[PDB]
């Protein structure tokens, strides 16, 4: 029925759409993920204005895929959703037919895949999404994070943060992430992760959500008692002059 | 040339946004109040009807408060004719579920089913999008009593204490100043009582521009109410409203 | 072949036969005709050659769908009720699924176990003992006698022990023996050591 | 099922039995096969009885329908073509065999129709299992012209010929009456002639006779 | 420019242009038509003009028989004339078939104002720029003037005209019946109806006609038929009687 | 495309006539028992095969079609023309009579002016053949009207024609003989070309006489061909 | 075919539907009519205002029955109205006669209409309704009702009313004179008051269409036999019974 | 064989003195095999009632499919469905699926909320309603049942003895069919309140 070219090329070769689908991801609550030497996390900030949330409830930045893999987001939420149930059942449906687990990569490509395809196609409008998608290939110990754009274009990161400042943590990461010794432990990784997140969050510990992923489908969500505790060794190392 | 009258109802703004669902939430912004607050014993729905007249059959003019099923509930706020066509969608999708697994609806479930319909209208089909927020009340066996909201976005989230329509701000702030996590029902049906009395634009609110329900506990399970114009009335006097 | 099923206390046996045939000859004597829907629900499931996989991974695929999507797992009760609805559908489709399947459960909230027997046809009952094919006809007999809604599962384990000789003595088909599997509070697991009890 | 309609000098007059049966066995032994199309086309039907009252319903539905959009009363021909075109895009499927009678502005009128899609005229018809034995009294005593009384007492001499002899017939006879000037006058149970005489003994038992294992109350409130 | 004076939309004075402008297009043929209601038959008289030499006279004509009962007559271009009687032609046999008798002049007038009323909503169709004046002898209703336009409009009426000098034929009318105190014209023979109109048009637009200016058809019960060169001036001779 | 002006006119349909009118000149001309149709083509080199580029086309066996404006256009038109002859024949059996004809073209022309996703046709079509009861000639515009005429053309040259064509209406009002009308079509070709002088050209002429032809529609070729040349050639002088 | 699957009714920068708000441009611009709820009944009237004295104004009907019990008038586009009539009588039929064997109460209509008034807002290629409607209906378990129905869907439920074009003085003399303890007889003398203040011309039986849902009328159910029909509550006056009602007035 | 005959069983229902009573047995067989004595064929919604005999998997479809549309009936309508209405309901249901019908026979009890009257009725597998004042009988042992209420039955009976009279008619009927049985209930039902029973018989 409706079919207009919504995704189209301007005079100097670039697609509008996809550039204005960006500029909602800017505008998205900063998500970031750092690589550790045997884990993934992804901390996601969290607008401060209302204590009137129930917290319970509300829809949390960080989702589960599968048991193994896991995707944060930064854009327009209601079309985060359409991306994750489409990714769950690619999940739940490459094992039925692979009798086995999708890998991050193939995940990642296949997401990556379906935002395209919003660019590429007749009466649609690209995803006001990108998205951070981390986990373990099954029975690998290697850790994986990769990040997608509205366009359909998809890398893999050591770190990589996205949404509103994410321009700031980048910085902060770009000098901060030694390549060759990434945060060994689980705990290194995850204040490494809480750090770039203060510069950006204002009113900190309050207003974050750390998820931790590790190998074999092991992943949880902290308390915020356990994340506000790494708030408090953040001042100590500052505190000292 | 057919192309040259396409609003174009599902593109971006260079900034970012969909200008249908910004200017679609305007008009909502111009709609009736309506609150929502939950106690650890049950939910409140308080709305004023902005179409008013002596003459008007208020004991029959179900405008603003709807029942989606037996433990579920919506307040609207936007174009009621564009409700009715979402509610009826929500009403069978929790019927389709009862069918399917012989188990109520658990409440999410239903908001993200009929958020994700409105999201879609958003992004394909150059359609203009259903000019509705919704708040949502219902209690099930796995969170107990909640409450949500959901606007042409197609975005939805959860909360305490809640308003959508004319005011937002003003009841919002009076909402975080008196609401305590404890409360219980009783004084959620004063708090949105007393909000919507401050919120206002009339020189008085009155029993015939209400609509009120709560959400309750035989034992064990939940009963939900529509007040009545008497039991209106008769539930501002307490309060002190009258 | 061979699908048995039995509810006690605090848990759900489920017996199910490990041989194959196809034509003369039985092709396998170890085959394992069940399938974990979610952590505490496990079904068993015997019928036509293709469809009765087929139906079992489909299901089982699309309760890890709703596990996920929720984060929550479906009580034995609902996943029951969906898989009927699926093999309802089946009946007046093209070509029916011809698969009877048995859910064994452990209903984590209310705390029992839960054992319902399903048909082909979309036929859900549920009972503390139940099988099909021919199955009930040896067994029923001796289910009826012993049963005790209080037995423990070294109980159940013994009474299905007897139901799996009389099976052995009276069935004119070699079915290679059961592979037994216990649902309870804690997940399923199997009883690798039934060949001698 | 034994089911007539005869013409009278000024309308039309159809009558039908009242047994219901599911082979020998007699479900309903007073239903009614005298069917509203509109307020002065009724039908009588005979065959599968869903069909005769699906496909009765669903046509006196769209008549409404078509009488409401054209403001004119509704004929019994528009009655019995769209009943006609119905029953044979269905191959006979809908197993109805119908007599469709009544007046409308042209006059008054009488027809068949068969479940395949074919139709007849006439001034005296029958269908059904006393379609003969009706028949046999309707050859003896029809005669052109004839009073409504006339009408009447031969309609309903058809279907006793029915209910007697034949035995997939039998219990009452029901009557529709429809006069050129007037409304159409239904009169159910027109006859009753067979009352199943006083019981030898009754049969009502010395309560708790019954063996009860288990009692409850049962919650309709809300 | 303004979209809404080119789709079928509403203007903000709620008012949809093109409908407008389709009522402007029934004029283009600068053709009247008037139509009366005997005792027992309905005639319509039509203005008939061929200026070219090279046009066969017989196949100019806004007047068509749609069913046998039927009959229409059109102010308004001829292709939009044509995509109309064809419909209304068809709908005329099909609801024959279908509920076993003729369609009745009112009912075939409602449908084609339904179908009219469509263009009117759709943005992708125009509306078609004619008026159709439907007539007939009803076995119902007895003989019977029903007029549709392009806004989904239809009444019936006692006589009626249209087209240009529509406004003058109208009042010279409305005059006639004043004194007749009825509904139609009393006369016994649709010859002497059609000679009234005839004289009626004569004087409202004060011009004479030949054989050749008009285009008469007539409807008798069961019969809806037009009357040629020669029918129609033996009716005009015998109006040069009294006047 | 459907949009009516203010006036009630419909633009898009009154330019399309102009595609019409710039176009080359053909005429039809209907005679005693049958009709005539003549085409201005012209050579616009040496390049292009003598009357080896043939636009005149029939449809079933007795109907001949000419057309003036955009040629790919007239012929979508006549292949529409011959589909609905077609169907019309398989069901009554009876080849199309000429009126029955007019109108499925007619139908099918409006219907373009109906929708502005749609454009109507780029020319106007003569066309005409023998029936059951005579010969009939008809031209239909691009906004889907049409009448039968006595004689028609269309194009350039059109008021040439036309008053060269209203004079032997006047002085033949008895008829006029199908082999007078080939040879009179061919000098109000010839006359028409005053106009479109500026280019040499090329005639084809073909008829439907029931006389002549049999009712069926054949092209006036060779030796027939010379002499309507010649009648209008020598007469042009 | 459709080119317009497109919504061709938008929100603009202040939030308006455009649209929507000329089709109620179109419905102030239409005739006035009203509706009146008595205790035993309800009321709904109009002028017949007739676009020439050679229409036989008979043939136009603007009350019109949807069902044996609900009865339907309009202010507005006349054939809008005609095609949501057509188009309310048929859902009558397909969504309820013919699946719970009974016509449906008037309240549930109303939503049926309403929703159709809905989708020509919202859907490809349209444009709104130009029409509000009253309807008026009585069912067994709500008893008598007065609905209203505006080009958005929107229906509001109402003790009396009025639309069209003298609306807001008729709805003021209306609020003056209702109360709960009205007769039909009363409610039927009050309508025929508004609508003289609306009406230049002659004001009688011909030119005013007036008609009722209130007691059973057996003379108008065309059959005998059955004693759980006894009519429709549907019942049109006729210019006679109107002038009855004038001379005393 | 047939698939009113693979599960059995049977629903019966009564008209008494402002009352009516409606009973079932529970079994559930495949073929021979008994399989469950505690499938009740009989269901309510609001107040009106249910019983389904035939194939099970289209007896529990059914439940389930009129659940829900009393369930939007009652969130549109505002009130409760009425027996008159849900007949009627049910027989468009079964309609529907004409040529491919759900092999039950379906059985209507309830007083009217708002008339006070007892009402029931009857269907076969298509729809065909019965709607007879007295009694209705359906599935297996429908010949026995039928040979029982006539009998058996007399108009405006107390609900104490119309209890009486249906359970016996019930029983007897039961212990004539091979397919039916294995335990049996009774719903008696007043405007006021509704008392379920259930009986002892014997289990072969």
């Amino acid at each position: 029925g409706y079919d207009r070219a919504l995704s189209i090329f301007s005079p100097d070769g670039h697609i509008f759409q996809v550039e204005y689908a960006l500029e909602a991801v800017k505008r998205g609550t900063c998500a970031v993920g750092v690589k550790g030497k045997n884990c993934v996390v992804l901390g996601c900030e969290r607008r401060s204005t209302l204590k009137l949330q129930d917290t319970r409830i509300t829809p949390s930045k960080v989702s589960k895929i599968d048991s193994h893999v896991v995707l944060s987001f930064s854009g327009l939420n209601a079309d985060s959703r359409i991306l994750i149930e489409k990714a769950r059942v690619e999940a739940q449906s490459h094992r039925l037919t692979l009798e086995d687990p999708v890998t991050v990569e193939y995940l990642t490509r296949y997401v990556a895949g379906v935002q395209q395809r919003y660019t590429q196609s007749g009466g649609v409008r690209p995803f006001g999404v990108s998205t951070l998608i981390a986990g373990f290939d099954p029975r690998d110990d290697e850790p994986k994070l990769y990040q997608t754009e509205p366009s359909g274009i998809y890398s893999s990161w050591s770190a990589q943060t996205i949404g509103r400042n994410s321009k700031t943590v980048r910085e902060f990461l770009e000098k901060n992430y030694d390549r060759k010794e990434p945060p060994a432990t689980v705990e290194e990784c995850v204040k490494l992760t809480v750090r770039s997140l203060l510069e950006v969050v204002q009113t900190g510990a309050k207003n974050i959500e750390i998820t931790v992923v590790k190998p074999d489908s092991d992943i949880v969500a902290l308390s915020s008692e356990e994340i506000n505790q790494y708030v408090t060794q953040i001042e100590q190392e500052k505190q000292e002059q | 040339g057919s192309r040259r009258y396409d609003s174009r109802t599902t593109i971006f703004s260079p900034e970012g946004r969909l200008y249908q669902v910004e200017y679609a939430l305007e008009s909502i912004s111009h709609a009736g109040t309506a609150i929502g607050i939950m106690a650890s014993d049950g939910i409140v729905l308080a709305a004023e009807r902005k179409v008013t007249s002596t003459l008007l059959e208020q004991d029959t003019s179900t405008e603003k408060l709807y029942k989606l099923n037996d433990k579920i509930a919506v307040a609207v706020a936007g174009l009621t004719a564009d409700a009715e066509i979402l509610i009826n969608t929500a009403r069978i999708h929790a019927q389709n579920y009862l069918k399917t697994y012989n188990e109520d609806i658990p409440v999410e479930i239903l908001v993200r089913r009929l958020s994700d319909i409105k999201q879609g209208y958003t992004q394909h089909g150059g359609l203009r999008p259903f000019g509705v927020s919704f708040i949502y009340a219902g209690y099930d066996d796995r969170y107990g009593y909640q409450l949500y909201t959901s606007n042409p976005s197609g975005n939805y989230t959860g909360w305490k204490a809640i308003s959508v329509g004319a005011n937002t701000s003003a009841a919002q702030t009076l909402l975080q100043m008196d609401y305590k996590d404890d409360m219980k029902v009783d004084d959620a049906i004063e708090l949105a009582l007393k909000t919507l009395s401050k919120t206002t634009d009339s020189s008085a609110l009155t029993y015939d521009r209400l609509e009120f329900a709560t959400i309750r506990k035989n034992d064990g399970e939940v009963y939900q109410k529509i007040f009545k114009p008497q039991e209106i009335k008769d539930i501002l006097v307490k309060t002190g409203i009258t | 072949d061979i699908i048995l099923g039995i509810r006690v206390q605090d848990s759900v046996i489920l017996a199910s036969s490990k041989a194959v045939t196809r034509g003369i000859s039985v092709l396998k004597d170890s085959d394992d005709k069940t399938r974990q829907l979610s952590p505490h629900t496990l079904m068993s499931f015997a019928g036509e050659a293709g469809d009765t996989v087929q139906f079992a991974e489909y299901i089982q695929a699309n309760i890890q769908l709703y596990s996920i999507r929720e984060d929550y797992e479906l009580s034995p009760q609902a996943v029951s009720s969906f898989v009927r609805q699926e093999l309802a559908k089946s009946i007046r489709s093209r070509r029916p699924y011809q698969v009877n399947v048995l859910i064994g459960g452990y209903d984590k909230k209310k705390n029992k176990p839960e054992l319902y027997q399903i048909d082909y046809l979309g036929t859900k009952v549920e009972l503390p003992y139940g099988a099909h094919g021919y199955s009930g006809f040896y067994t029923f007999s001796l289910l009826d006698h012993h049963y005790r809604p209080d037995m423990t599962t070294e109980e159940g384990l013994d009474l299905l022990k007897l139901c799996v000789q009389e099976l052995e003595k009276r069935m004119p088909m070699d079915f290679k023996g059961v592979i037994v599997k216990i649902v309870d509070k804690d997940g399923i697991r199997q009883v690798d050591d039934f060949q001698a009890q | 099922t034994t089911i007539v309609g005869v013409k009278f000098n000024n309308g039309v007059v159809i009558a039908a039995d009242t047994r219901s049966t599911q082979g020998p066995i007699v479900a309903d032994k007073n239903c009614a096969k005298l069917h509203r199309i509109s307020p002065k086309i009724w039908c009588a039907g005979a065959g599968t009885a869903a069909d005769t009252e699906a496909v009765t319903q669903l046509i006196g539905s769209n008549i409404e329908l078509h009488s409401l959009y054209t403001s004119r009363e509704p004929r019994v021909v528009s009655a019995l073509q769209m009943l006609k075109q119905h029953l044979f895009k269905y191959q006979g499927h809908i197993g109805a065999y119908l007599i469709v009678a009544g007046v409308d502005p042209t006059g008054s009128h009488l027809f068949s129709i068969h479940a395949h899609g074919s139709t007849d005229v006439g001034y005296y018809l029958s269908l059904g299992s006393g379609s003969l034995a009706a028949m046999a009294v309707l050859e003896s005593h029809w005669k052109q012209d004839l009073t409504k009384e006339e009408a009447i007492k031969l309609a309903s001499d058809a279907i006793q010929a029915g209910i007697w002899n034949d035995l997939g017939s039998g219990s009452n006879v029901d009557v529709c009456v429809m006069e050129i000037g007037k409304d159409a006058e239904y009169l159910r149970n027109y006859l009753t002639p067979n009352v199943r005489e006083e019981k030898q003994k009754s049969y009502k038992f010395p309560r708790g006779t019954t063996a009860v294992l288990k009692e409850s109350i049962v919650n309709i409130c809300d | 420019a303004g979209y809404d004076r080119h789709i079928t939309i509403f203007s903000p004075e709620g008012r949809l242009y093109q409908v407008e402008y389709a009522f402007k297009a029934t004029n283009q043929t600068n053709i009247n038509s008037l139509a009366v209601r005997g005792k027992d038959c309905t005639v319509v008289i039509s203005q008939k003009k061929v200026p070219d030499k090279l046009l066969d006279p017989t196949t100019v004509s806004y007047i068509f028989c749609i069913s046998r009962t039927i009959g229409m007559v059109v102010n308004g271009p001829i292709p939009d004339a044509r995509n109309a009687a064809l419909r209304a032609k068809a709908e005329a046999a099909e609801f024959r078939y279908k509920y076993g008798y003729d369609m009745p002049c009112d009912v075939l007038a409602k449908r084609m104002a339904n179908l009219s009323q469509i263009y009117t909503q759709r943005a992708y169709m125009r509306p078609l720029g004619v008026i159709l004046t439907f007539v007939s002898v009803d076995e119902e209703l007895g003989p019977s003037i029903y007029k549709t336009d392009p806004a989904g409009y239809y009444v019936g009426y006692k006589a009626t005209a249209t087209g240009p000098k529509q406004q003058e034929i109208t009042t010279n009318l409305e005059n006639h019946f004043k004194k007749s105190k009825i509904d139609h014209i009393n006369e016994e023979s649709w010859e002497k109806v059609v000679e009234f109109a005839i004289t009626h048009m004569i004087d409202a637009l004060g011009t004479e006609f030949s054989k050749n200016d008009l285009e008469v058809g007539v409807a008798t019960k069961d019969k809806f038929f037009t009357l040629s060169a020669e029918n129609i001036e033996e009716r005009l001779v015998a109006i040069a009687e009294q006047d | 495309m459907s949009v009516f002006s203010p006036d009630g006119r419909n633009f898009q349909v009154e330019y399309a006539v102009k595609a019409v009118e710039n176009g080359t000149t053909s005429i039809g001309i209907k005679c005693n028992d049958g009709v005539v149709f003549a085409v201005e083509k012209l050579i616009t080199s040496k390049l292009l095969v003598p009357q080896k580029n043939v636009k005149i086309q029939v449809v079933d066996r007795h109907i001949g079609c000419v057309y003036s404006g955009l040629i790919p256009d007239g012929r979508h038109l006549v292949n529409r023309g011959r589909e609905e002859a077609a169907s019309f024949k398989k069901l009554y059996k009876t080849p199309i009579p000429i009126p029955a004809f007019a109108d499925r073209l007619g139908q099918y022309v409006q219907a373009h002016t109906l929708y502005n996703s749609v454009r109507p046709f780029g020319v106007s079509t003569i066309f005409g053949g023998v029936d059951k009861n005579g010969a009939h000639l008809y031209m239909l515009e691009p906004s889907g009207s049409y009448w039968g005429y006595k004689g028609a053309a269309t194009g350039k040259g059109r008021q040439s024609a036309k008053a060269e064509l209203e004079k032997l209406v006047d002085h033949h009002p008895e008829g006029l003989s199908a082999r007078e009308a080939v040879k009179q079509a061919a000098k109000i070709i010839y006359l028409a070309h005053e106009d479109n002088k500026e280019k040499d050209f090329e005639l084809e002429i073909s008829w439907c006489s029931l006389s002549e032809t049999n009712g069926l529609h054949k092209f006036v070729k060779g030796d027939l061909l010379q002499e309507a040349i010649d009648f209008a050639q020598k007469e042009i002088n | 075919t459709d080119r317009y699957s497109f919504s061709l009714t938008t929100f603009s920068p202040s939030g308006k539907l455009g649209q929507i708000d000329y089709a109620l441009t179109a419905v102030k611009q239409g005739v006035t009519s009203l509706g009146i709820k008595a205790t035993n009944g309800v009321v709904i009237a109009t002028e017949k205002k007739s676009s020439s004295p050679l229409a036989m104004s008979e043939t136009l009907s603007k009350v019109s029955l949807l069902t044996p019990d609900i009865g339907a008038v309009y202010s507005g586009m006349g054939p809008d109205y005609r095609v949501l009539v057509d188009k309310s009588r048929k859902v009558a039929h397909t969504s309820y006669k013919r699946i719970y064997g009974e016509y449906p109460p008037t309240k549930l209509l109303v939503s049926e209409v309403a929703k159709i008034m809905q989708e020509a807002t919202q859907s490809g290629g349209v444009r709104p309704f130009g029409v509000s409607l009253l309807i008026a209906g009585h069912d067994e378990f709500n008893g008598f009702s007065l609905y209203q129905v505006d080009p958005s869907g929107s229906y509001f439920p109402w003790k009396a009313t009025a639309i069209g074009k003298g609306s807001v003085a008729a709805k003021t003399f209306l609020e003056k004179r209702w109360n709960d303890e009205l007769e039909l007889e009363d409610a039927i003398h009050i309508a025929l008051l508004t609508l003289k203040e609306s009406v230049e011309g002659e004001f009688n039986g011909d030119t005013i269409e007036l008609a009722i849902i209130g007691d059973e009328n057996p003379d108008l159910l065309g059959y005998t036999g059955i004693p759980t029909d006894k009519g429709p509550r549907f019942r049109k006056l006729t210019s006679q019974e109107i002038n009855d009602r004038l001379e005393a007035l | 064989s047939d698939p009113s005959s693979i599960n059995g069983g049977i629903v019966v229902a009564m008209t008494g003195k402002d009352c009516v009573a409606i009973a079932c047995d529970l079994r559930l067989g495949s073929q021979s095999l008994g399989v469950s004595n505690k499938f009740e064929k009989i269901f309510h919604y609001g107040h009106v009632f249910l019983g389904i005999t035939g194939l099970a998997t289209d007896v529990t479809t059914l439940n389930e499919m009129f659940r829900y549309k009393t369930n939007l009936y009652k969130l549109k309508e505002e009130r409760a469905i009425e027996p008159e209405t849900f007949t009627q309901l049910v027989s468009s249901s079964l309609y529907e699926r004409r040529f491919g019908p759900y092999f039950v026979g379906p059985v209507v009890a309830g007083i009217n909320s708002k008339s006070g009257k007892p009402f029931i009725a009857g269907f076969d597998l298509i729809g065909c309603i019965d709607e007879a004042k007295d009694f209705i009988v359906s599935g297996t042992a429908s010949d026995q049942l039928f040979g029982m209420c006539e009998s058996l039955y007399e108009p405006n009976l107390e609900p104490e003895d119309l209890f009486e009279t249906i359970s016996q008619a019930l029983l007897n009927a039961a212990d004539r069919d091979a397919l039916s049985g294995w335990g049996a209930v009774v719903y008696i039902i007043k405007k006021d309140e509704v008392v379920k029973r259930y009986l002892k018989m014997r289990q072969d």
